[PDB]
């Protein structure tokens, strides 16, 4: 049924170990394609705001009126409780207002679960049907791939003393 | 796991056991043997080796006996063990009244002030070591029996010797006779079970030596 | 795949395979889990005696360490003596891909032994459970002594010793 | 499910009801296995109203003896530790029952004419005459084994936070 | 179960199908090797070969060599892998000039034949190159 779709590819082929898709109708599995995909862009995000953050690029100036810096804030974590509680409000307010209104499908007429684009074509139909899945498959696999990257990052920093376990080996 | 299993031969899967009604009752048991309610929670009757071979390896011929039979022959030699040496632990310790010890100097109360420490006192003196080549030499001449009916050569009942020296059966009806059996098996049975009470307690961290070991 | 794979079905548990992780799945997919099996049995199998060997105390080459996760892992150097291992465990699986990858190949097959043995002489199908359950346990055996040196200071015979 | 009672009209706080509670499918995959379940469920819900029970009267009664006592102990969470003497003898005893239970266990399934849980257990009587009392007293006991499971699990772990009395409030 | 029976059914030729001779390793490792491979032009047949002899006949001359305790101990036994290989190759010109037979018709359908004077040729100068290149590489790798 569900077998032969974007997100189908080798090595693995099919990989449904659990088995959500044995009773799955067109309506499940819609969701879990729209929302990995979600999970995915989530991701993808989280590893280019915390690179650049290590790496020591940060913006110029304080923070605010009040004075608190971008270079003292640490990296990972620990940096949630240097930023103000104050400045935390209106990142979370804004990733409501997010959701809530400009991330949606109100005319109705999306392609697939995942767009967000409204009815207004961009270059879309530039793309051939086999460049079209090619791309959409693309942001999928960074999209698997970035969610077991940040999960990896939130691990081995609370663990470890830096998160790049990778850049552990063979000097820091 | 594609063999016919073993829990099917040997387990009967039509009636129940009186005792634990649960479980079925295994195929050896019956209502045949004096003192049986079907317990067999472990199904040992249902073992289908020869325990003759203990005696005579199976390789000296063709010959087998029941299992039930000879664990019968095991439980009636229990049974008749634990009554008398129960019976004589404690008459020793003076239990019943006087305290009841062989003439001579070596077995009275100064030497061996009580039974928990007749074995090991007894052992070095011999009289131990006797004991155990008058036994051996008993449990010869009535082990040997074991073997003929597992040759299917006899028909003599399991625990049977013509011991009855007072007549108390000669005559009786099968009704008196299982009955008479019966007792022997029950009597033997908490017997078996007074004499493990008896060894144990009086061998813990406390515990006295007197007539009750508690 | 369950009914033509009887490799794995023994008395305790007659194909004992409870959450249906195995039920109605393609065969690349169950090939893979078998292949997976083996290959974790074996490696757990040559792992415990590579461990009780060094436990023992025969430890022959240069004399260094006792207790062996010591010896691997804070010890033995990253750069090389760890490199070439895993190198050569890399050439061993791409001669396996190329094992794979041919006619009439069963799931964990590495030496071509169905060249000579159809799987119905039950001798060859009793002596492949030997090697799988062996596997099996060696696999639970393994992950016993590694808790038991992750977290205690034993790194021994608990049970016996 | 058929045949096999349990499921019955109790809703589920998130809108969904236990008419039949078969989320991740153990009775389509595998039901060679739900005689072993319904076995399992059983002496999970025998051994925790016990238990529940358990942990009742151990608040105002405490039994004639110095070793356990209020003053001895006055948290009767730390029983566990500080009666071992008692602990590995329940545990011996309970061995010997057990044990008795192998063979029945070995052939649960089709093999052997019972059902699974049904000890020949009624002393008192109590087991109704015919199946419209009989399955309904059966469920009876499934609800009550099933809330006290999810019961003890609110209590013991209630006691390490709260450190409280019985109501744990 | 047996593991040994006559190889490709032919009991009375005189050979043995074994695990050493036939088992599912040692076929695929030897149709891999560069003497057996499928697409291979005999140029490169004999290149790898040489690639990979050259590079292990330096060790024991650097090592156990007249000089090998010298400030010129690397050079010394690098020459002397030079020479073993200008023999080798000797061996391997004079084979093919007596093996094989010249062609009268300029039919040739057949260029990639290894079995063939044009072609063993082509093999023989591929030989030399790999192993003088590889002797020269670990000269490099060694003088670390
Ligand atoms: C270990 C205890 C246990 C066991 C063996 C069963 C067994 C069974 N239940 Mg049951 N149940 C239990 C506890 C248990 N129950 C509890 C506590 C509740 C209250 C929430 C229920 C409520 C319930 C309903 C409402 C129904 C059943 C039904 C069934 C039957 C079919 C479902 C099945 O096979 O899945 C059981 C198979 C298992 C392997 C047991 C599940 C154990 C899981 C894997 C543990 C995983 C963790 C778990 C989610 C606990 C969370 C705590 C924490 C780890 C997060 C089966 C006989 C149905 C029935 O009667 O069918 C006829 C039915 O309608 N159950
Ligand atoms: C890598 C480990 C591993 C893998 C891949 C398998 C895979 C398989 N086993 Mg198997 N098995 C294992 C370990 C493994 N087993 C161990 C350790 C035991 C001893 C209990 C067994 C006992 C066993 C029996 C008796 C049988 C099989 C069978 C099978 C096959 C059918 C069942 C199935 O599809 O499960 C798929 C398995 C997986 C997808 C991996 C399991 C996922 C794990 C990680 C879940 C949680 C692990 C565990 C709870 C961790 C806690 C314990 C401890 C190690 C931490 C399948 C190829 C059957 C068979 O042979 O059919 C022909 C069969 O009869 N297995
Ligand atoms: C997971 C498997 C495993 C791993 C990772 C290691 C790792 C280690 N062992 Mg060890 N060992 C193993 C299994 C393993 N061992 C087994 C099964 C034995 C019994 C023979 C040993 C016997 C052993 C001793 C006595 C010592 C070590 C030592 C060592 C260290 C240096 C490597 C060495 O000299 O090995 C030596 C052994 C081998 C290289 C053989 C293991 C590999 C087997 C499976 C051979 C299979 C190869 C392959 C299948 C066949 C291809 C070639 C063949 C056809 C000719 C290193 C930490 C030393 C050490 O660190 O002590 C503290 C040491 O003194 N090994
Ligand atoms: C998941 C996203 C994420 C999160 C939670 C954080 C979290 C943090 N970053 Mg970071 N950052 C990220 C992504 C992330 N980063 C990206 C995407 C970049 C580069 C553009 C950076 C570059 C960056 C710098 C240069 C600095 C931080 C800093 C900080 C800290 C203070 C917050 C701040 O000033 O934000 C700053 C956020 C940005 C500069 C860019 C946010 C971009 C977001 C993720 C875009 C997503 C929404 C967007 C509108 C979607 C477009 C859809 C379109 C189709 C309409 C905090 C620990 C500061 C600090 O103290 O360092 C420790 C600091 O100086 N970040
Ligand atoms: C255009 C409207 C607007 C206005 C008037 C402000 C005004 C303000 N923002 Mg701001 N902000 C805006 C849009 C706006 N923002 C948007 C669109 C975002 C993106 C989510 C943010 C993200 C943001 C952060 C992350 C922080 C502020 C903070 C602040 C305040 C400085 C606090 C201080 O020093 O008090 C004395 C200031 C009142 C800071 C704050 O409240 O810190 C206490 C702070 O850290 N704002
Ligand atoms: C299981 C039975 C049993 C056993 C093993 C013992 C063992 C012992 N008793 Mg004892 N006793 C028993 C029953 C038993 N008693 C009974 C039932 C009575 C009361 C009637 C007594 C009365 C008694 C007294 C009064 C004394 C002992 C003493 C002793 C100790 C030394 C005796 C000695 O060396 O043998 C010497 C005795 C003999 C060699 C007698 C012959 C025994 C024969 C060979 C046994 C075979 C016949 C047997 C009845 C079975 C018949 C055949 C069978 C097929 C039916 C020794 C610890 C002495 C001691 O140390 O006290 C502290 C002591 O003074 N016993
Ligand atoms: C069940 C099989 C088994 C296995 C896998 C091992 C495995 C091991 N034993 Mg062990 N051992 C066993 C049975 C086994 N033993 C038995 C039956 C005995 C006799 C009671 C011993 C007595 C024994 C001793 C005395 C010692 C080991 C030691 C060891 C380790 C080397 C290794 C962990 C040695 C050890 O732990 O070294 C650190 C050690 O000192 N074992
Ligand atoms: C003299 C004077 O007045 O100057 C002073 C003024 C003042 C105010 C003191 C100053 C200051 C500080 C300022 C202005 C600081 C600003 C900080 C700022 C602006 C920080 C943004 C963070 C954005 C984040 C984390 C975005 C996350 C985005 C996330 C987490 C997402 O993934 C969004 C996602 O949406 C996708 C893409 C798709 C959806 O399907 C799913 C979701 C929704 C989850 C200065 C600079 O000092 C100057
Ligand atoms: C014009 C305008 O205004 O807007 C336009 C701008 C533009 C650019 C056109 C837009 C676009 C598209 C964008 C931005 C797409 C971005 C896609 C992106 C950013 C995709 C990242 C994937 C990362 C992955 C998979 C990482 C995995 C990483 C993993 C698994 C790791 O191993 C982490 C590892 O860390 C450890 C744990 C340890 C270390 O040992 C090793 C490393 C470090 C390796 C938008 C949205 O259309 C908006
Ligand atoms: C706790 C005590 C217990 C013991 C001690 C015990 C021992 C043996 N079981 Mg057994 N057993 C259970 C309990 C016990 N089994 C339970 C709960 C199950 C269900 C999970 C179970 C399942 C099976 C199957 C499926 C088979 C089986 C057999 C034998 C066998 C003879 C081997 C031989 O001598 O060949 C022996 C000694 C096999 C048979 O009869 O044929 C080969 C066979 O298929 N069992
Ligand atoms: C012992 C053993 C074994 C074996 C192994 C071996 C035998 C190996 C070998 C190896 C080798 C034997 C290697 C080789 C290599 C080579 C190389 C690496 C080369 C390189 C080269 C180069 C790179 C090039 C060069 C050049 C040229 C040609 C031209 C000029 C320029 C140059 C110089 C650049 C086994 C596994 C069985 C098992 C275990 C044991």
């Amino acid at each position: 049924a569900f077998e032969n779709e974007l997100g189908v590819q080798p090595p693995l082929g099919f990989w449904d170990p659990l088995g959500l898709l044995d009773n799955a109708d067109q309506e499940r599995f819609d969701r879990l394609r729209y929302v990995e995909i979600k999970h995915g862009r989530i991701a993808m995000l989280a590893v280019l705001g915390h690179i650049t953050t290590s790496s020591g690029r940060t913006l110029g100036g304080n923070i605010d009126f009040s004075g608190t810096a971008f270079s003292s804030i640490k990296t990972g974590l620990a940096g949630l409780s240097d930023i103000p509680q104050a400045g935390l409000l209106q990142i979370v307010a804004f990733i409501g207002f997010l959701e809530l209104f400009v991330m949606k499908d109100a005319k109705g007429t999306g392609e697939f679960p995942g767009d967000f684009r409204n009815g207004i074509d961009f270059g879309w139909n530039n793309f051939s049907d086999e460049e079209k899945m090619q791309k959409r498959a693309i942001e999928l696999n960074n999209g698997r791939a970035a969610q077991m990257g940040i999960l990896g990052l939130m691990v081995h920093e609370k663990i470890g003393g830096d998160p790049y376990i990778i850049n552990e080996l063979l000097g820091y | 796991a594609m063999p016919e299993r073993l829990w099917d031969s040997m387990v009967d899967k039509t009636q129940r056991s009186k005792a634990v009604p649960f479980l079925p009752r295994a195929v050896n048991l019956d209502g045949s043997l004096p003192g049986d309610v079907g317990f067999d929670p472990f199904y040992l009757s249902s073992i289908p080796k020869d325990f003759s071979g203990f005696i005579q390896p199976p390789q000296w011929e063709e010959k087998g006996i029941p299992t039930l039979y000879w664990m019968r022959e095991a439980e009636l030699k229990h049974s008749r063990v634990a009554m008398l040496a129960w019976f004589g632990w404690l008459a020793t310790d003076g239990a019943f009244g006087v305290t009841l010890r062989f003439p001579g100097e070596i077995y009275s109360v100064e030497n061996i002030p009580t039974a928990y420490e007749a074995h090991n006192a007894l052992v070095s003196q011999g009289s131990m070591g006797f004991l155990l080549l008058a036994v051996g030499f008993i449990e010869f001449c009535t082990g040997a029996v074991l073997v003929e009916v597992a040759k299917g050569d006899s028909d003599r009942e399991a625990g049977d010797f013509k011991l009855d020296p007072l007549s108390f059966l000669k005559g009786k009806s099968e009704e008196e006779i299982k009955r008479m059996k019966t007792r022997e098996i029950a009597n033997g049975r908490l017997a078996m079970l007074a004499f493990g009470g008896v060894a144990t307690q009086t061998a813990l961290e406390g515990g006295n030596h007197a007539f009750p070991y508690f | 795949w369950k009914d033509e794979n009887i490799i794995g079905i023994t008395a305790p548990m007659g194909f004992f395979d409870p959450l249906g992780l195995s039920s109605g799945k393609s065969d690349e997919v169950m090939n893979l889990y078998r292949e997976a099996e083996l290959k974790h049995g074996r490696v757990a199998m040559a792992a415990c005696l590579g461990w009780y060997i060094t436990a023992a105390g025969v430890h022959p080459a240069f004399n260094s360490a006792l207790s062996s996760d010591p010896l691997e892992a804070a010890k033995q150097l990253p750069t090389v003596g760890w490199l070439q291992f895993v190198l050569g465990c890399g050439a061993i699986e791409w001669l396996a891909q190329q094992i794979k990858a041919r006619p009439g190949y069963q799931p964990g097959d590495i030496l071509g032994a169905a060249y000579w043995v159809d799987n119905s002489d039950e001798g060859w199908v009793d002596y492949q459970n030997k090697e799988i359950n062996n596997g099996r346990l060696a696999m639970v055996a393994f992950m016993g002594i590694f808790v038991q040196d992750l977290y205690f200071g034993n790194y021994g015979d608990q049970i016996f010793r | 499910m058929v045949g096999a009672e349990g499921p019955e009209p109790i809703p589920f706080a998130p809108s969904r009801t236990s008419k039949n509670f078969d989320p991740v499918g153990f009775a389509e995959r595998s039901p060679e296995w739900l005689p072993w379940y319904r076995e399992a469920e059983l002496k999970h819900g025998r051994a925790a109203m016990l238990a529940t029970v358990g942990f009742v009267v151990p608040e105002f009664v405490r039994i004639p003896g110095e070793q356990f006592s209020f003053e001895a102990i006055p948290k009767v969470i730390d029983a566990h530790d500080a009666l071992p003497e008692s602990m590995i003898q329940i545990f011996g005893w309970i061995s010997f029952l057990e044990a008795c239970t192998f063979p029945a266990m070995a052939g649960l399934g089709g093999k052997y004419d019972r059902k699974p849980g049904d000890f020949s257990f009624d002393p008192l009587g109590l087991y109704p005459t015919d199946p419209e009392k009989q399955k309904k007293m059966q469920l009876a006991e499934l609800k009550n084994g099933r809330l006290a499971m999810i019961a003890i699990g609110g209590m013991v772990t209630g006691a390490a936070v709260t450190g409280h009395g019985f109501p744990y409030l | 179960a047996n593991f040994i029976k006559p190889y490709n059914d032919d009991p009375f030729v005189g050979h043995l199908a074994t695990p050493i001779t036939s088992s599912a390793v040692t076929r695929s490792l030897l149709k891999n090797l560069p003497a057996y491979r499928f697409g291979l032009t005999p140029l490169l047949r004999g290149l790898e070969i040489g690639l990979a002899h050259g590079y292990f006949l330096i060790g024991p001359f650097f090592k156990l060599g007249p000089l090998r305790n010298s400030e010129i101990a690397l050079f010394a036994g690098f020459l002397s892998t030079i020479g073993l290989i200008l023999i080798l190759t000797l061996g391997l010109t004079i084979y093919g000039a007596v093996v094989f037979k010249e062609e009268k018709v300029m039919s040739s359908a057949n260029v990639n034949n290894l079995q063939t004077k044009k072609a063993w040729d082509q093999f023989k100068g591929g030989f030399f190159v790999g192993a003088c290149g590889s002797a020269g590489f670990a000269l490099i790798c060694l003088y670390v």
